[PDB]
């Protein structure tokens, strides 16, 4: 039947146009454009706890603002608070500042007004302050290249360019 | 029970609804074929595989279209009898309008049996076969089940490879009443031992305590007492309307057991239950038309009224569905509410004739 | 002529009736789609779009049903038997087409742009990325999101799973109590009152982040329907010219559809007044779907803004000529050659 | 054995189509209901048949009111109806036609039904087409099968709508002979038609409806000589 | 002029309804196309009219072949058609019906249109019905109005489809008189009808079509004595 052949051809064109229109609005919705170099994760009032390869609480960073980046793996803290733990059950140190940077290699860096208290009330070392300080939470080794001030319970000193670790309380400078 | 006038009306009505139903599946079929043309040549998906997909998906179209087909079939067949003066002389010789209506119902019975048999065995198995064939042909050996997620109460499970009764690379996360993660399980391979019980080989289990202790144990085997059977897993990805009846019933039982909202699947279950009721309502509405307004009108006006009534029924179905669950009503009522409404219309139109 | 007016009278009656139905139907669905997502004003401003789409179909079905009726009760047969041919039917149809085309022209060039412009002002003034119930995936595809309830943004109970490493971030799984989603060249999600667990089921070194608020990434020309037509006539742009060509193709399609459907309405009394409903609606659907598809193709720059929607209208015009010469003496001598041979 | 109709009236679109019509048919009697075309005869016929709801009057068989009754119940009372149009069951055999109606008599056993089938086939000389489908039958055989199908319901009255319309003269004698066979069976036949000559030649009583009401009744000779009848229906010269 | 049909044939669903049917009507002659019911006369009449596409045979008015011509074209050739059913424009006045048909003749003027309208009204005695809409007219008045309408087209032949259908014998003479008025107006009238008696009374020549073919032709006495006609159509004891 010639009329029925034309009707079928018309149904072909109709189906094709409809599904072309659906595909067009799909591509308009399937426009997944890759994002730009910006903080991929953000949070406020954060407490991020980190553990060692055996399951023991290594340290705690309590900050008011945290931004995790993807390309480099640098995690920027605003006003961080770092609690170091000996075997997880004893909070030995507590190190704070206004700005911090974690790295993919687990290397922290603290900039504006650094404070560092020792929760051991009998060891003779109580408080430490400096401008900028980097510490490797894994090894606990820390570097500082700017003014340093130490306050002991009966002895206070003032120097610069310190390098130690909270692992063993090994401190070293000149 | 076997009355000549019964099977006479029946034979004319099924003849007409068969024609109507062939025509409907033909038109939906060629539309599906252009949809498959939208994405041919992907992997091994040549035009033969697309034609194969369209042919396989036919019984699901038949189930979806059987209600309206029986509306139009009854309308045309009874209109035929009507216009050749056969119904009039049937009444003028004793056969009442009540008897005509019982003839229509007696021949609605086999149609209801066929549509439930389709809903149970034919359309779901054929639909899963079309989907699987299309996916395998379309990705050249990339689709069984790779990347499966599931939930059992507060547990979240992720399986990497799923076989007939074996899982490969299981991960599982448990959460407590405080919505925090307590235990995590991983296993290279898990097998299905008995009813509602799995066995994981060389499984590593991690538990969290006091936010200072995390202890993992490399157990040779671990027993899993979940209400999540492998059948249920293999059906968490298909559309509920495509799942069989007994499958829907087992799935709503599992959903109710795992403390999950089983409304949508209950609604799909009751919609599969009420599909045959809908086709009987559709045939009585046709009889109400043939006796009522469309008594001495041309077949074209009967067919156009039937199309309008079928379209309005489909819309009412797609409306009563969600509103029954968002307003808190049993899915049974949300499923059979359109059937009731059109039944009331049919009885109203037959209230003065019958 | 007497009989021409007669046809117009009958047809315009039926036409208005059909319009009173069509408009009503849309006045239903639109007013329901609006209440789901004041309402009176927005529906009143959406009336011109209903008119744009419905005026063609209105006159189309009107003359189809009217002439069908006259063919059924044989008035057209008697008019042929006395000497009233296709000329008078086509003259009456062209007059009704001219009337409805003038209405559609005003609705397409002034009323619809001015109404959409007013709606644009009112929208400037006054005022669903992921679903619930099952495991969703973000447009990124790197995170699997599972939400329990989304009830006006109230009680979420979100679960986010990320089993793949992005560039330098480790896999993680976080669970919170409530979280929002928003879209601003990117799509983001925020979580409230939860904990995030960074690690792997086999290893034990985790990082737990207890957060009150935490954000995450999910994914990443101009309005042409509302504009003054005179300023659009010379606004050189692909999609702009596509919109202008759609507006003009509606007004030009009114008479083409009329001339096509006049020969199509012929039915014998055994057939119905409705026997050409299938084919007629199929023809209308194919035309408008192809027209809309070519419009979007111009908008994409896929095909140039210089040929535009002309070929679709041309195919409609050629078709109307074909069906209108289908009763002449040559085609009847051809068909008879086939019958006797 | 008496189907009575008393003071029937029906209106349409606020105008009265039948004002006053009365008629009676007895067992053993052939009665025609004639008159000008559209004058009221047809509507009255259908009011007896049950296709038209009466607005007034009574229809009666043996002092039983069948006015408010639907058509299938009037049949159960003893009224048969043969429509002018072809009403045979097209895709059914002659056998199954008659058997289909015998089956609606639940008091009949199967053996009784088949006995009546045989008798009705042999009676109206349609044994040889018993296997034929209804749609495969010429006009005369169709009407014979439709007669036997009607009689399978065992009626007391047979109402024939226009049994002479478009009938060849060589077939008029055969229709009359069938009418007379119904009458000698005990039925009461009520015939409505436009062919006055043939109807008056078969019927033994006639009624004439004109201008909406009965204007004459009696034997054909009586109604042929009525003045109002010749003034509105037959004319000054009417050959019989 | 002289309208003629030669060796006509037609089929419906592979069934031969008309196999060999020839007839002609000349200007000024009444011609009856008669024969058994549905044995070919009616389909032959409709092939001549144009309502049925001929399958075989030739239809010529004045040696000009109009077979393939659609209705409108063979109406401009000089063929009018008056169907059995009511063909009047219900929503138009009698004045407007006739003027609407006269408005097609472009060779006439407005004054000549008015003149021919006035003549057609006072000729068919419908000057009083002038301004009445067609939907409000009785049987004979409607027929006069539509026959005056048909004559507005200035035909040469008038094809009447069953003009004696269901007619009260009073009106029979009235339509006989209008048929012979047509004939005396210079037309050739082709009658097709089932009323053998009334047609044979009016027509001057008669063609008898039975079993698809022309079986007898000639004057009314010629066919009345034709033995085949007497044995398949009219009966031995037929009475004109
Ligand atoms: C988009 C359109 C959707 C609707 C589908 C289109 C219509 C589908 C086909 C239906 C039309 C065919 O309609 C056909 O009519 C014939 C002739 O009347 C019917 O035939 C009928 O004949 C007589 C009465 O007429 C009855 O006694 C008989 O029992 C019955 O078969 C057929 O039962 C039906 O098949
Ligand atoms: C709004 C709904 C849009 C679709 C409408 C369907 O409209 C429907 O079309 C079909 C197919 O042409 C018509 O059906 C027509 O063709 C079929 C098939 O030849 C005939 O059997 C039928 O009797 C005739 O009417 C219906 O009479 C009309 O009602
Ligand atoms: C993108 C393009 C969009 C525009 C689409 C235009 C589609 C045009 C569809 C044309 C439809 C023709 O299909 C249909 O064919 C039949 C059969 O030949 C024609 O029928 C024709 O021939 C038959 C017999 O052969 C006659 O009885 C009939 O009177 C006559 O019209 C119809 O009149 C026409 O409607
Ligand atoms: O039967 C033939 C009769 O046709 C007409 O009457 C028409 C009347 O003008 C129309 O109003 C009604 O309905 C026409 C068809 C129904 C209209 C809408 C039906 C619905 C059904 C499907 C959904 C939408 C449309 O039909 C009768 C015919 O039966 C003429 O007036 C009368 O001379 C002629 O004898
Ligand atoms: O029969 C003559 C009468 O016909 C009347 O038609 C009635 C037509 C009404 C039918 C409605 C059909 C629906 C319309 C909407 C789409 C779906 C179908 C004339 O209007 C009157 O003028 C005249 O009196
Ligand atoms: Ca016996
Ligand atoms: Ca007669
Ligand atoms: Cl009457
Ligand atoms: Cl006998
Ligand atoms: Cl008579
Ligand atoms: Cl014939």
């Amino acid at each position: 039947s010639l009329s029925r052949i034309v009707y079928v051809l018309l149904l072909f064109i109709a189906s094709w146009s409809l599904y072309y229109l659906l595909g067009q609005e799909q591509d308009s919705k399937i426009q997944v454009a890759p994002n730009l170099e910006l903080p991929m994760f953000s949070g406020e009032n954060l407490e991020n706890i980190s553990y060692d390869e055996q399951g023991i609480r290594n340290y705690v960073i309590t900050s008011i603002h945290l931004d995790h980046y993807a390309k480099s793996g640098n995690t920027l803290f605003k006003a961080p608070i770092l609690k170091v733990y000996r075997e997880g059950t004893l909070q030995e140190w507590e190190i704070t500042a206004r700005r911090g940077i974690l790295s993919k290699d687990q290397v922290l860096t603290l900039y504006d007004d650094v404070l560092a208290k020792n929760l051991l009330p009998d060891s003779g070392f109580d408080t430490l302050t400096t401008s900028e300080m980097s510490i490797q939470l894994k090894s606990r080794d820390f570097w500082a290249d700017k003014p340093v001030e130490l306050r002991g319970p009966q002895f206070e000193t003032h120097g610069q360019a310190m390098k130690g670790n909270f692992a063993d309380h090994s401190a070293e400078l000149y | 029970m076997f009355k000549i006038l019964d099977w006479y009306i029946g034979r004319t009505i099924v003849a007409t609804t068969a024609l109507v139903l062939v025509t409907f599946v033909g038109l939906s079929g060629i539309i599906k074929y252009v949809e498959q043309l939208r994405k041919v040549g992907e992997g091994s998906y040549d035009l033969l595989q697309a034609l194969l997909f369209v042919v396989l998906s036919i019984p699901r179209d038949v189930e979806m279209f059987f209600p309206m087909a029986a509306l139009l079939g009854a309308l045309i067949g009874l209109g035929a009898l009507a216009s050749s003066s056969e119904l009039v002389v049937m009444q003028a010789a004793g056969f009442s309008k009540l008897d005509i209506g019982l003839s229509v119902l007696k021949t609605a019975i086999p149609l209801m049996i066929i549509v439930t048999l389709l809903g149970e065995w034919g359309a779901p198995q054929a639909q899963k076969m079309a989907r699987d064939m299309r996916a395998f042909a379309t990705s050249g050996g990339a689709i069984v089940r790779t990347g499966v997620w599931a939930r059992d109460a507060n547990d979240f499970i992720f399986i990497a490879k799923v076989e007939n009764e074996h899982l490969y690379g299981l991960n599982l996360w448990r959460f407590d009443e405080n919505k925090k993660l307590s235990t995590v399980i991983f296993s290279e391979q898990v097998d299905y031992v008995a009813n509602n019980e799995w066995l994981m080989k060389d499984a590593v289990l991690t538990r969290l305590v006091n936010d200072i202790e995390i202890s993992k144990e490399s157990l040779p085997e671990y027993r899993w007492r979940t209400s999540l059977a492998p059948d249920k897993l293999a059906v968490v990805t298909v559309k509920p309307e495509e799942l069989s009846l007994t499958g829907l019933s087992d799935y709503v039982h599992y959903l109710k057991a795992s403390e999950q909202d089983s409304s949508r699947y209950e609604l799909a279950l009751w919609r599969k239950v009420t599909q045959p009721i809908s086709i009987a309502v559709m045939m009585l509405m046709a009889l109400s038309f043939i006796f009522g307004p469309l008594r001495s009108v041309t077949m074209g006006a009967r067919i156009l009224s039937g199309v309008i009534a079928g379209f309005s029924f489909y819309i009412s179905s797609e409306f009563f569905g969600p509103l029954s669950l968002v307003y808190g009503l049993p899915p049974l009522f949300g499923a059979l509410a359109p059937s009731l409404v059109f039944l009331a219309i049919a009885l109203g139109l037959l209230g003065r004739k019958l | 002529m007497i009989i021409v007016r007669y046809l117009i009278r009958e047809t315009i009656k039926s036409q208005f009736a059909i319009f009173f139905v069509l408009f009503l139907v849309f006045l239903s669905q639109k007013f329901i789609r609006v209440l789901a997502d004041m309402i009176l004003s927005i529906v009143g401003l959406n009336m011109p779009a209903m008119g744009l789409l419905m005026l063609p179909l209105s006159l189309y079905i009107g003359i189809l049903l009217t002439f069908g009726r006259l063919y059924a009760e044989s008035e057209i047969t008697v008019m042929n038997a006395t000497g009233i041919g296709n000329k008078f039917l086509i003259r009456a149809a062209l007059y009704l087409a001219l009337i409805t085309a003038s209405v559609a022209a005003f609705n397409a060039l002034w009323l619809a742009p001015w109404s959409q412009d007013k709606e644009a002002h009112l929208m400037e003034q006054f005022a669903d990325l992921l679903q619930k119930g099952h495991f969703q995936r973000s447009p990124d595809g790197s995170s699997v999101v599972f939400i329990d309830n989304i009830e006006n943004r109230k009680l979420y109970n979100v679960f986010v799973a990320q089993l793949a490493p992005r560039d330098s971030i480790l896999p993680s799984v976080m669970f919170s109590h409530s979280g929002d989603v928003k879209e601003d060249g990117r799509q983001i999600i925020t979580l409230y009152d939860g904990t995030r667990y960074e690690g792997v089921p086999t290893r034990v070194d985790y990082m737990i982040t207890n957060f009150d608020s935490y954000d995450g990434l999910i994914g990443q020309e101009r309005d042409w329907e509302a504009l003054p037509t005179l300023s659009l006539l010379n606004n050189a742009d692909r999609r702009a010219q596509a919109e202008l060509q759609w507006r003009i193709s509606l007004v030009v399609c009114i008479p083409l559809l009329t001339m096509l459907v006049v020969p199509l309405s012929a039915v014998n009394p055994r057939q119905g007044r409705f026997a050409k409903m299938g084919p007629a609606i199929l023809i209308y659907l194919t035309y408008f779907l192809a027209l809309s598809a070519t419009k979007s193709a111009i908008e994409d720059g896929s095909l140039p803004v210089i040929i535009g929607l002309w070929p679709i209208n041309a195919a409609l015009l050629l078709a109307a000529l074909m069906v209108n010469t289908l009763d002449s003496i040559p085609v009847r001598r051809f068909k008879d050659r086939w019958k006797q041979r | 054995a008496i189907l009575k109709a008393q003071h029937l009236a029906k209106s349409y679109k606020k105008r009265k189509v039948v004002s006053d019509v009365s008629l009676q048919v007895e067992s053993g009697q052939i009665v025609g209901l004639l008159g000008p075309n559209g004058a009221g005869k047809t509507t009255s016929f259908y009011m007896i048949v049950g296709l038209v709801a009466r607005d007034e009057g009574t229809i009666t068989i043996d002092d039983n009111d069948i006015s408010i009754l639907p058509m299938h119940s009037r049949s159960r009372m003893g009224i048969g109806y043969l429509p002018q149009e072809a009403s045979i069951f097209r895709k059914l055999s002659v056998e199954d036609n008659i058997m289909a109606v015998l089956q609606t008599r639940e008091e009949l056993t199967h053996e009784e039904r088949q006995d009546k089938l045989e008798d009705l086939l042999e009676e109206f000389h349609i044994q040889h087409i018993r296997k034929s489908a209804g749609m495969a039958l010429s006009g005369g055989e169709r009407r014979r099968v439709e007669i036997a199908r009607a009689l399978a319901a065992n009626p007391q009255f047979i109402l024939l709508d226009q049994p002479f319309a478009g009938v060849d003269p060589i077939s008029v004698i055969d229709i009359k002979k069938i009418i007379e066979h119904l009458r000698d069976r005990g039925l009461g036949v009520l015939i409505t038609d436009h062919n006055v000559r043939e109807t008056l030649d078969v019927c033994e009583k006639a009624y004439i409806v004109s201008q909406g009401r009965l204007i004459a009744e009696g034997t054909p000779q009586d109604v042929l000589n009525n003045e109002q009848v010749k003034q509105v229906y037959l004319g000054e010269q009417f050959r019989l």
